[PDB]
């Protein structure tokens, strides 16, 4: 559709660098950031998940052992049958 | 095979008499149990069946007098969808009896070689 | 995939998120607070058909804004105009 | 009033034989805006017959190079692919090619009053890096 125009538009936007925002309006405007003064900013490294879809832990455990999830936060998006998105933040702990 | 001698542990045998998993799901759980008291210094650590989940949790206070904390064991090799770790999160805000934080428990996995990863589990947006 | 993906996109943009989803993330795309405070240079961007005329009476710019009109092409390229209020 | 009529550059402009009365009155319009109003140094006429466009090329202080300027009145509508077009015819007339093709766009509202907008290939923004309130 012309639907179709504004995923091009976005994964283009994507490649090249940028951060759109209020961008969820197909039929509206929508902004664009450039990266560098926001990407140092914390964050989270975002995940789509089916919510019946089993989430292999393997990658999780790599992620334990070689120090590379310590200060992150990990964020398990799922839509339901509602119309809703349920949101999960993973976090490495120390105990 | 090298840990027989842990089905004579009798908090080993309180989580077998849950009947709830197999023998990897009971024995993760122990060395969970296990690592909790002496790798960290946790107070107490009681375990509680869930058997609607199937799901063996530990409830501890990892500080006395602190609030309890829910501590799920699995294996490296368990299958977790994003829908059961909701149903985990709101089980376990009922064992954590209904505070006021947002709903969490830490999932412990366990490696095949017994290394276990603790991750922090919370409903929605934390960092 | 991808109306699943977009589902969550537009969520995470309704509740004030930046997105990146780029392919250098694999299937991972990063998610950045909104700043209610501060206000970060920007465009003010809009999707065009390359054959649709733009009116001339639907056209706010300064330093820190621009507006971006964006279409991509036969060739998979996407092109882009910025459009700055001149101050002759 | 009428004078504009038979005023040399506004005969010059339609010489050019590109565009109806109006192309012609907005296009005067602007070329009397920059050489009266805003002093530019020299400004010419050019006729692009494929695009059917006029334009306005002008130096506006005589160091600098030229520049185009696009009169358009506040009725008529531009798909993005022509905008790109007269990107392109842009940057023959301007002749700076390693540098962003632009123009600027003269919108001539119908009161005759004109609002200049300046139109560049790719991402200008002034200051990328700007923290501002709000």
């Amino acid at each position: 559709p012309a639907h179709e125009l504004r995923y091009s538009i976005y994964r283009d936007l994507w490649e090249r660098g940028f951060f759109l925002s209020a961008a969820g309006k197909f039929g509206g405007d929508f902004l664009v950031y450039p990266g560098d003064p926001l990407r140092f900013h914390a964050h989270y490294i975002a995940q789509c998940w089916a919510p019946e879809d089993t989430i292999p832990l393997q990658d999780l455990v790599a992620a334990g052992r070689l120090g590379t999830s310590v200060r992150k936060t990990l964020l398990l998006c799922s839509p339901q049958p509602d119309g809703k998105v349920v949101y999960t933040s993973l976090q490495w702990a120390s105990l | 095979p090298e840990d027989a001698w842990m089905g004579t542990h009798p908090k080993y045998l309180e989580m077998m008499e849950l009947d709830i998993g197999d023998a990897t799901q009971v024995y993760v759980a122990f060395l969970v149990y296990l690592d909790l008291m002496e790798s960290k210094s946790w107070h107490e650590v009681n375990c509680v069946g869930l058997p609607e989940l199937q799901l063996i949790c530990l409830v501890g206070t990892e500080i006395e007098g602190e609030g309890l904390q829910t501590v799920v064991p699995t294996p490296i090799t368990a299958s977790l969808s994003h829908n059961r770790i909701r149903e985990i999160l709101k089980a376990s805000r009922k064992l954590q009896g209904d505070p006021d934080l947002p709903m969490s428990f830490t999932l412990a996995i366990v490696e095949s070689d017994s290394t276990i990863v603790y991750y922090k589990l919370t409903d929605g947006f934390m960092l």
